[PDB]
């Protein structure tokens, strides 16, 4: 049948998800995770809707930026695949670690 | 709710209407612009207060504001902003 | 008493000089606040907003739309040099990203 | 009492976040790393948000607490009040 | 359960490591004072003419400059090792500066 | 006048700065890059120092002007006053 | 017969001077009574922490007088202080001896 | 005649003679210590003022200082510093 060579659909997805502005993580799992994390600093906490929306926005921005830096470190080493050492280098240079 | 929430919506809309006559603006974009205005205001004000503390002054003047604008904005932006500010002040005092 | 004329109308501005004066006072910046400081600050703020709004309106009209949305503000900010340097550490809600693909990822 | 909840950040969602970043090929072990870094970032922000909230003597976390906790780390956020 | 409760020559690379130790033990400044002072004066002169500098001002500038460059070289070395090299090249400096956010 | 002087940052000095950074082998083209980046950093700092100085209506650049211009870029410097 | 406030609190740092710096610094319209006491206490704590680490670094170097190199070693060798002073340059402090593993000969 | 330059030299020397009773200190090191004290003071005071502004209060109290310490210091530094401040305030008000 009709198949696409490996990478074609990847470029299509890159264009499609760079053309859009919507969120990329589901809201309910992220909300559960945020509540579980906050369960350690204080019990019986309540969140507004906008608080969780803001947290999701900030987290997605952070992760997208990190992936750009990681792709840079991957192209530096004459590679196309990103690997965990790329993330570690990008975070070390940034000053996070 | 008795409390009122002053914002910059009407002024931003006046600016928009003189810049682009027939273009509206969404509510989320208006919130973006509100946050932008507040952020830049407090940046300039904090820098002005600092460089007035350094020089053992008590008053925040046009000079402190002009120096804060020169310290915070990049080149061409700072040049044009200084032009606008001085023009406004000279039109004001001679009124 | 003479007929009131506001301070913005005297300076020839669209932003409020009185409100900016009151915010500078109440903000605990200095024990005294001059007379031309609010006029200067209002003119600067008006200039900056007009700059961003013009850029965003152009970006929207180039997309064949009539109203500005946060995507247009993001596209306007990230496509300018000095504006991008002034707002480099700022996240804009529902703004998205700038489309670019590295040259080695392309086919062949 | 909520548990695990970190595998709710599925693999397709991370693949989408990478595609928006311009990545063409993805490894097999980056999902663990991404979950780890997301958890770290979230803890660092939520700690400060909760600190602000409890200083105000409230039980509800407002959006302003979040934007303050973000601003205090050089991650200013426009469009949510302020 | 648990209940666990014929002239001597050093091979290329030796003097480099000796120097690395020597200059990571020390604390002095590594640039000469006079050329750096002249450089600072030239720059400030093309900013605003007829300037004067206290000595401590130029000393502060030299300290800040050297600290900046040492940090940049550390990051460059990591970026060189990442690509399986030992030699640092300009592209490593560019990558480190781009990731730090100093250029893009 | 005071022209040239960027070649006054000699090659041995850059080699020393690299050795203190842990570098074992150095290329042939990094001296140009280092001179460029040093010049950029210096202009960015000196512009602000001179701005402070001339706001104070002085003709001499004090060390406090330098430490202020550095602090305003996230490069705080201890030991020179303040 | 007039005691000091730092002596009444049991400190070495001055409470009156910290109170004055808080007042004339344009931080708030009013300043409480225990704010300077709390602030002096934490300032003294941090001072003693870093000074103890630097004095140990000076002793193991066969010296009897603290220099900026010892302050740099003390700060950079501790994790919390390296987080607190991560974006700070100490004049004439040097660096930490560190050679990467792939550079050493084998 | 030229004015007086207040500093923290004597109090730092007292703290040092408490922890290490027989080690001196240089002069450049004392300069570093004065700068450190000033920097940390400014950081905590700025955070406390921001806190008091957010909550529409017009007074800086020990509660604001404590929250600012919790926000600024990392890890166990925060625990020990809060212990010290609380002990000192309790001893001060008990007299």
């Amino acid at each position: 049948p009709h198949r696409y060579r490996p990478g074609t659909v990847a470029l299509r997805e890159i264009r499609r998800y760079q053309k859009s502005t919507e969120l990329l993580i589901r809201k309910l799992p992220f909300q559960r995770l945020v509540r579980e994390i906050a369960q350690d600093f204080k019990t019986d906490l309540r969140f507004q809707s906008s608080a969780v929306m803001a947290l999701q926005e900030a987290c997605e921005a952070y992760l997208v930026g990190l992936f750009e830096d990681t792709n840079l470190c991957a192209i530096h080493a004459k590679r196309v695949t990103i690997m965990p050492k790329d993330i570690q280098l990008a975070r070390r240079i940034r000053g996070e670690r | 709710k008795r409390s009122r929430k002053e914002s910059y919506s009407v002024y931003v809309y006046k600016v928009l209407k003189q810049v682009h006559p027939d273009t509206g603006i969404s509510s989320k974009a208006m919130g973006i612009m509100n946050s932008f205005v507040n952020d830049i205001f407090e940046r300039i004000a904090g820098e002005a207060s600092r460089l007035a503390h350094y020089n053992k002054r008590s008053t925040i003047t046009s000079r402190e504001i002009q120096t804060a604008v020169r310290l915070l904005l990049p080149g061409e932006l700072a040049k044009h902003a200084v032009s606008e500010g001085t023009k406004a002040v000279t039109k004001y005092t001679s009124a | 008493r003479a007929k009131a004329k506001t301070r913005s109308s005297r300076a020839g501005l669209q932003f409020p000089v009185g409100r900016v004066h009151r915010l500078l006072r109440k903000g605990n910046y200095s024990e005294r606040v001059g007379a031309g400081a609010p006029v200067y600050l209002a003119a600067v703020l008006e200039y900056l907003t007009a700059e961003i709004l013009e850029l965003a309106g152009n970006a929207a009209r180039d997309n064949k739309k009539t109203r500005i949305i946060p995507r247009h503000l993001q596209l306007a900010i990230r496509n300018d040099e000095e504006l991008n340097k002034l707002l480099g550490r700022v996240t804009i809600a529902q703004g998205g990203v700038l489309p670019n693909i590295q040259a080695v990822l392309l086919p062949k | 009492v909520l548990r695990d909840n970190i595998q709710g950040i599925t693999k397709p969602a991370i693949r989408r976040l990478a595609r928006r970043g311009g990545v063409k090929r993805i490894s097999g072990l980056i999902y663990e790393e991404t979950r780890g870094v997301l958890k770290v970032f979230l803890e660092n922000v939520i700690r400060d948000a909760v600190t602000y909230t409890e200083h105000a003597k409230r039980k509800t976390v407002t959006a302003m607490d979040v934007v303050y906790a973000l601003k205090r780390q050089g991650r200013t956020l426009y469009g949510f009040g302020g």
